[PDB]
C-alpha cells in the first residue's frame, strides 16, 4: 500500500535544549 | 478493535527545524525534498 | 561564569541548553533537578582618557 506522510518524523535528535532559534 | 497502522522508513538527511520561544518543535524543512529546500 | 534560576521552561529529558556557537546557556543540576542559566562573567573594555 501507498500513502503519503506529509509532516510527521520529526523528533529532537538530542537532548540539548534550544530555544527561539533556527538550527539545521 | 479493529486497528489501521502505517509504517515509514527515516533516512540520513539534514533537516531545518525551528526552535521556538517553547524549548519545541513547530516546523521543519527537509534539505533534499525539493529544489525550493535546497535554498531555505 | 553567574548561575542565575533559569525562568525559562525545559522538557523532562532536556539535561542542559544552549542558545548558540557552543556557548551553554543553562544546566539542570544532575542532584536535585533545578534549573538555572549560566551567564558568563561581565566583562569590557578599558580605555584611557590622557
Ligand atoms: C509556550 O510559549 C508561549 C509564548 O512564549 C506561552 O504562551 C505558552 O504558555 C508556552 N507553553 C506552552 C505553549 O505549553
Amino acid at each position: 500500500a501507498y500513502t503519503n506522510s506529509f509532516t510527521r518524523g520529526v523528533y529532537y535528535p538530542d537532548k540539548v535544549f534550544r530555544s527561539s532559534v533556527l538550527h539545521s | 478493535g479493529a486497528a489501521a497502522y502505517y509504517v515509514g522508513y527515516l533516512q540520513p538527511r539534514t533537516f531545518l527545524l525551528k526552535y521556538n520561544e517553547n524549548g519545541t518543535i513547530t516546523d521543519a524543512v527537509d534539505c533534499a525534498l525539493d529544489p525550493l529546500s535546497e535554498t531555505k | 561564569g553567574v548561575l542565575t534560576e533559569s525562568n525559562k521552561k525545559f522538557l523532562p529529558f532536556q539535561q542542559f541548553g544552549r542558545d548558540i556557537a557552543d556557548t551553554t546557556d543553562a544546566v539542570r543540576d544532575p542532584q536535585t533537578l533545578e534549573i538555572l542559566d549560566i551567564t558568563p562573567c561581565s566583562f569590557g573594555g578599558v580605555s584611557v582618557i590622557t
